[PDB]
C-alpha cells in the first residue's frame, strides 16, 4: 500500500466519493486520474467499443515503461553524472517503499556507489523488516553498519561446521581428496554473498570467522578461510587479496602444496615468506591460524613429510627439507589454543631422529624382506609426527613387521579415524587391520562399514 | 461407476420347487430383476455396469461382461437354465478374473507404487445360490476351494483372487417346499451356514440366508444398500485395548469422488529395493494396525491430504463410544519401514466433530516427524542446512513411492523446486520390465476374453452310439426347417397340403412367430410405416 503523492490522492478520492450523492463527481475524479498530452481521451472510445478494460491498458504500461527500460537505467547506472542521477532517481524512489519497488529498487542499487546513510539507515531498516530484494548492495551495508552480516556468516560457519562434522561421520573409500577448484561448494555462494570489493567487511568477517573457529571452535574452522581465499584468488578479487600482504602468497604456497603435495621450490618459497614476515600479533597470529585450521592443507603436509621421509631414508642422510618440513608442522599445529605473540617451539631433533630411525629401518627390512619401544615413544611423545608415522604405516616381511606397531601404536593413542580409514582404504593384512580396529561414535561406524 | 457382476447359480438343484410353485432359479431370475428396479430407483445409477456369470464351463460361463449392453445382459439372464453342477469354486474364479483382467492392462492396481485407494474399479459380486453341496463331477466337497491351475498373468503379485475393491454377497436361497408360519422373520437376516460363507466374509461381505419372499426383498434392499464406492481395508488392533469383535474386521472405507481425487497411497507391505527381482506378492487387503494408545491429528494450511469415511462397523461403533473427537487413532502398516517390522504411522483415525462418522485420514509416511517440520519451514522460512540435513533424515526412512506425491504436493503448495523435485529412481528395471509384459499379456487375455463372450461359444450334442464313432442326431433348437427348399423336412402327416402350398408359392397364384418382445414393436413398426398427414 504506497502512500506519498499517489497514495494522499487516492484517500482524497475516497473521501470525496464517500456518498453524498455527486454522480459528476465520479466522472470528474476518473477523468483527473490520462496522464499528459490528452490525446488518450481520442483513444478511450476505440477501446471502449468492446468491453472496454482499463485495468489492462494500465498495468502494460506500467510493464513496458519498467521492463523496456531497465536496461536503460543499468546504462545510465554504468561516473559523476551518472552516479548524481542514480542518487536523484533513489530519492526519488525512496517515497515508494511501500509501492512494488523492484525497478524503483534495482535503480537505486545500479547506482549503490553512494551510500546516503542518512536515508541508508532507514532502507536498511526496511529492507530487515520486509526482506527486500537486494542482495548485493543490502549485503554490504549489512556488513559495513553492524554485526547482521556477522551474524549471517557465523550462521554459515555453522553450517560448514555441521557439513564437515557429517562428511567425516560420512566416510567413504583418502581424507576427501580435493583441490581448490573441485571444492568449489559451501563457500561459493558465502563468497558471492560476501561485499566483493569490500575489504573492511570481508577482513571483519575472516576475522570474527577465525576467532570463532579458534577461542570456541574446532580444528573444521580456519580451513574455510583458505577456501574464501582461493575463491577470491580464482575470482579475481584484487582487493582482497593485495589487502593481505603475505595472505595471497601463503595461499598460494596451500594451493601447491595441495595440488601435488612434492615440491621443493613451494617449501622455498614458504620458507622465505616466513623468514622475512611481520611480528606475531598481526600477519603471524593470521598465518599461523590458517596454517593450524586447514585440514587439508595439514593432510597435505603430512604427505609431504612422509615423502620426505622416505626421500631422506633413501638417501640416507638424516640430520633443509626434513627441517622445513618439522617447521611447518610446528606451524600448523596449533596457535588458536591460547592467545599471544607468533612463537613455534617445535623441532625436537633427538625425537624426530629416533622417529625417523625407526621408519627407515622398517623400510630396510621391508626392502630385505622382498618396533614396540619406537610406538611406545611416539604414544609417549609429539603426536605431529605420529601421525604421519601412522600416516606412513598405513599407505612383505617388513609389512608384517609393522603391523604390531602399529597395533601397538592403536592402544596407545579425535583425528585418528581419518588416518585409520585411509589406511584401509589404501590396504593376510585385513585380519591384522580387523584386530586393530577392534581392539579401540564415527570409529565404530566407519569400522562396521569397512567390514 | 460400479459393476453389479451377478454369479447365478445353474447347478440343477436350483429347479427346487418353494411353496411359491416356482424354482429357485426362477426366484433368482427375480430377485436379479427387483435388485435392478430398486438400483434404479437410486438416481445416481445412470453409469452401471451389469455383468453375468453362471456355473457352466468357462467357454460359457461367462454370460454378459464388458461390452454388453442392457439387452444382453436381460435376454440372457431370462434364457438361464439350470442344468449343471455346482462348481460354486470355479464359477468364483472366472468372476473374479472377468473382474481383474483389466487390472494389470489400465494399471489400477499400482503395482510396487503403493495402494491408492483412489485407484479403484468399485465391483461387488451377488452371487445367488443355494445350500446344496458342491460337486465337481466326481464328489461332494463341503469347503469351497477355488482353484488355481491357469493363473491370469499377474496374479501372484496378490495372492488372493480378489482385489482391493471387490466384496462377495451371497444370496442363499432356502425356501422351503411348504411355507412357514414365523412372526420373528421380520429381525434382522441371518448369516448363511454354507462353504461360501467364509469366502463372503474375507472380502468385506457377507452371505444372506433367505426363507421367504418377504425376506428375499429386505436382502435386496440391503443388498441396494451395500452398493458404495470404496476399497476393503484389514483393520488390526496392535498394542492393548485403551478377544473383542473390535479387535479384526474388513471393514469398507469410502472413496467418494467429484472420477476420484487423492494424494497420497496407503504404503506397501514391504519396504521396495531395487536388489529383488521380483515384488511381493501383497494381501488383497492393506492389513492396517491402530494404535490404541490416543494422538492428536495434526494438520497444517494448504496440506493435500486425503479422508476416507469409514463404513458403520463394530469398530466404528467402540469409537463413536469412546466420545473423544479431538483426539486420534494413529494406524500403520507392518514391516513398511525400512528396519522397524512395526512401521511408522501413515495415518489416524478420527471420529468427525458431530460424533457421526470415523474418518481415516491418510498422510505422508511419517506424518509425525514430517508436517512439524515443514509446517516449521514454511512458518519461519529459503530453507535452512541445518533444516535440510533433518529433511533428509525423513527422506532416509520415507519408502521410494511416496516420492513422487511428496512431490506434488510441495509442488502445489508453494515449494516446487525443493529437494523432493530432485530425481526418482523408484523400482527396479526387473519389476517395471516384467510389469509392461504383464501389461501386455493382459491386454491379450483381455482381448481373447471379450471376444469370447457371445458369438464363440456353440454346443453341439450326440448320442455316442456306443460299440457293444458312429451317433445318432438329436432334436436341435435351432433346427431352421427349411421345408420350402429341402423336401426332407417335410413331414408325412402333412406332406400334400405342403405340397399345395409349396405349388402355390412358386406358382403366381415361419413367418408371424416373432420372438414375442419383438411381436409388439410400438416404435419400431411405425417407424418403418409410412406417416400421414397432419390435422388442420
Amino acid at each position: 500500500x504506497x502512500x506519498x503523492x499517489x497514495x494522499x490522492x487516492x484517500x482524497x478520492x475516497x473521501x470525496x466519493x464517500x456518498x453524498x450523492x455527486x454522480x459528476x463527481x465520479x466522472x470528474x475524479x476518473x477523468x483527473x486520474x490520462g496522464v499528459l498530452l490528452p490525446s488518450l481521451q481520442s483513444a478511450l472510445p476505440f477501446l471502449d467499443l468492446h468491453g472496454t478494460p482499463r485495468l489492462e491498458f494500465h498495468q502494460s504500461v506500467f510493464d513496458e515503461l519498467r521492463d523496456k527500460l531497465l536496461e536503460r537505467v543499468s546504462a545510465i547506472a554504468s561516473a559523476e553524472e551518472r552516479y548524481k542521477k542514480l542518487e536523484d532517481l533513489l530519492e526519488k524512489s525512496f517515497s515508494l517503499v511501500k509501492m512494488p519497488s523492484l525497478q524503483p529498487v534495482v535503480m537505486c542499487v545500479m547506482k549503490h556507489l553512494p551510500k546516503v546513510p542518512e536515508k541508508k539507515l532507514k532502507l536498511v531498516m526496511a529492507d530487515k523488516e520486509l526482506y527486500r530484494a537486494c542482495a548485493v548492495e543490502v549485503k554490504r551495508q549489512i556488513w559495513q553498519d553492524n554485526q547482521a552480516l556477522f551474524g549471517d556468516e557465523v550462521s554459515p560457519l555453522l553450517k560448514q561446521y555441521i557439513l564437515e562434522k557429517e562428511s567425516a561421520l560420512f566416510s567413504t573409500e583418502f581424507f576427501s581428496p580435493s583441490p581448490k577448484t573441485r571444492r568449489q561448494g559451501e563457500v561459493v555462494q558465502r563468497l558471492t554473498r560476501m561485499v566483493g570489493k569490500n575489504v573492511k567487511l570481508y577482513d571483519m568477517v575472516l576475522q570474527f570467522l577465525r576467532t570463532l573457529f579458534l577461542r570456541t571452535r574446532n580444528v573444521h574452522y580456519c580451513t574455510l578461510r583458505a577456501e574464501l581465499l582461493m575463491s577470491l584468488h580464482d575470482l579475481d578479487v584484487g582487493e582482497i587479496c593485495t589487502v593481505d600482504p603475505c595472505h595471497k602468497f601463503t595461499w598460494c604456497l596451500d594451493a601447491c602444496i595441495r595440488e601435488r603435495f612434492v615440491d621443493s621450490k613451494r617449501a622455498r618459497e614458504l620458507q622465505g615468506f616466513l623468514d622475512g614476515v611481520k611480528k606475531g600479533q598481526e600477519q603471524v597470529l593470521g598465518d599461523l591460524s590458517m596454517i593450524l585450521c586447514d585440514p587439508f592443507a595439514i593432510n597435505t603436509l603430512a604427505l609431504s613429510t612422509v615423502r620426505h621421509l622416505q626421500e631422506l631414508v633413501g638417501q640416507e642422510t638424516l640430520p633443509l627439507l626434513l627441517l622445513l618440513r618439522l617447521l611447518a608442522l610446528g606451524q600448523g599445529a596449533w596457535d588458536m589454543i591460547d592467545s599471544q605473540v607468533f612463537k613455534e617451539p617445535k623441532m625436537e631433533v633427538e625425537l624426530i631422529t629416533r622417529f625417523l630411525p625407526m621408519l627407515m629401518s622398517f623400510l630396510v627390512d621391508d626392502y630385505t624382506f622382498n618396533p614396540e619401544s619406537f610406538t611406545k615413544f611416539l604414544q609417549e611423545q609429539r603426536m605431529a609426527c605420529e601421525v604421519g608415522l601412522y600416516y606412513v604405516l598405513h599407505i612383505k616381511n617388513a609389512l608384517l613387521r609393522l603391523l604390531p606397531g602399529l597395533v601397538e601404536t592403536f592402544g596407545d593413542l579425535g583425528d585418528i579415524f581419518l588416518h585409520l580409514l585411509t589406511g584401509n582404504l589404501a590396504l593376510l593384512e585385513d585380519f591384522c587391520s580387523s584386530l586393530f580396529d577392534g581392539f579401540f561414535r564415527k570409529e565404530n561406524v566407519h569400522r562396521h562399514a569397512l567390514r | 461407476m460400479p459393476i453389479l457382476l451377478f454369479l447365478i447359480d445353474t447347478s440343477a438343484s436350483m429347479n427346487q420347487r418353494s411353496h411359491l410353485g416356482t424354482t429357485y432359479l426362477d426366484t433368482a431370475k427375480g430377485a436379479v430383476e427387483t435388485f435392478m428396479k430398486l438400483r434404479a430407483r437410486d438416481p445416481a445409477s445412470r453409469g452401471d455396469r451389469y455383468m453375468l456369470v453362471t456355473f457352466e464351463e468357462p467357454p460359457y460361463a461367462i454370460k454378459a461382461g464388458w461390452k454388453e449392453n442392457h439387452a444382453t445382459f436381460m435376454n440372457e439372464l431370462k434364457n438361464l437354465q439350470a442344468e449343471g453342477l455346482t462348481t460354486l469354486g470355479q464359477s468364483l474364479r472366472t468372476a473374479f478374473d472377468l473382474l481383474n483382467l483389466n487390472r494389470l492392462v489400465t494399471g489400477i492396481d499400482n503395482y510396487g507404487q503403493g495402494r491408492n485407494p483412489f485407484f479403484l474399479e468399485p465391483a461387488i459380486i451377488i452371487t445367488i445360490t443355494d445350500g446344496s453341496k458342491l460337486t465337481t463331477t466326481s464328489g461332494v466337497q463341503d469347503e469351497l476351494h477355488l482353484p488355481l491351475n491357469s493363473p491370469l498373468p499377474g496374479s501372484e503379485l496378490t495372492k488372493e483372487p480378489f482385489r482391493w475393491d471387490q466384496r462377495l454377497f451371497a444370496l442363499v436361497l432356502r425356501l422351503p417346499g411348504t411355507m412357514s408360519v414365523e412372526s420373528e422373520q421380520l429381525t434382522g437376516v441371518p448369516l448363511d451356514d454354507s462353504a461360501i460363507t467364509p469366502m463372503c466374509e474375507v472380502t468385506g461381505g457377507r452371505s444372506y440366508s433367505v426363507c421367504s419372499p418377504r425376506m428375499l426383498n429386505q436382502c435386496l434392499e440391503s443388498l441396494v444398500q451395500k452398493v458404495q464406492s470404496g476399497v476393503v481395508i484389514n483393520f488390526e488392533k496392535a498394542g492393548p485395548d485403551p478377544s473383542q469383535p473390535w479387535h479384526s474386521c474388513h471393514k469398507l472405507i469410502y472413496v467418494r469422488p467429484n472420477v476420484p481425487i487423492g494424494h497420497w497411497p496407503v504404503p506397501e507391505s514391504f519396504w521396495p529395493d531395487q536388489n529383488s527381482p521380483t515384488l511381493p506378492p501383497r494381501t488383497s487387503h492393506p492389513v492396517v494396525k491402530f494404535s490404541c494408545t490416543d494422538c492428536e491429528p495434526m494438520v497444517i494450511d494448504k496440506l493435500p491430504f486425503d479422508k476416507y469415511e469409514l463404513e458403520p462397523s463394530p469398530l466404528t461403533q467402540f469409537i463413536l463410544e469412546r466420545k473423544s473427537p479431538q483426539t486420534c487413532w494413529q494406524v500403520y502398516v507392518s514391516n513398511s519401514a525400512k528396519y522397524s517390522e512395526l512401521g511408522h504411522p501413515f495415518g489416524y483415525l478420527k471420529a468427525s466433530t458431530a460424533l457421526n462418522c470415523v474418518n481415516l485420514f491418510v498422510m505422508p509416511y511419517n506424518y509425525p516427524v514430517l508436517l512439524p517440520l515443514l509446517d516449521d519451514l514454511f512458518k519461519v522460512h529459503k530453507p535452512t542446512l541445518k533444516w535440510r540435513q533433518s529433511f533428509e533424515s525423513y527422506l532416509k526412512t520415507m519408502p521410494p513411492y511416496y516420492l513422487g506425491p511428496l512431490k506434488k504436493a510441495v509442488r502445489m503448495m508453494g515449494a516446487p523446486n525443493l529437494i523432493a523435485d530432485s530425481m526418482e529412481y523408484g523400482l527396479s528395471y526387473s519389476v517395471i520390465s516384467y510389469l509392461k509384459k504383464l501389461s501386455q499379456q493382459a491386454k491379450i487375455e483381455s482381448d481373447r476374453v471379450i471376444g469370447s463372450v457371445g458369438k464363440k461359444v456353440v454346443q453341439e450334442t450326440g448320442i455316442k452310439v456306443r460299440s457293444r464313432g458312429f451317433q445318432v442326431a438329436l432334436l436341435n433348437k435351432d433346427l431352421k426347417p427349411q421345408t420350402f427348399r429341402n423336401a426332407y423336412d417335410i413331414p408325412r402327416r402333412n406332406l400334400l397340403d405342403h405340397l399345395t402350398r409349396m405349388r402355390s408359392n412358386l406358382l403366381k397364384s415361419q413367418v408371424h412367430s416373432v420372438p414375442i418382445a419383438q411381436m409388439g414393436n410400438y416404435q419400431e413398426y411405425l417407424k418403418q410405416v409410412p406417416s400421414p398427414l397432419r390435422e388442420l
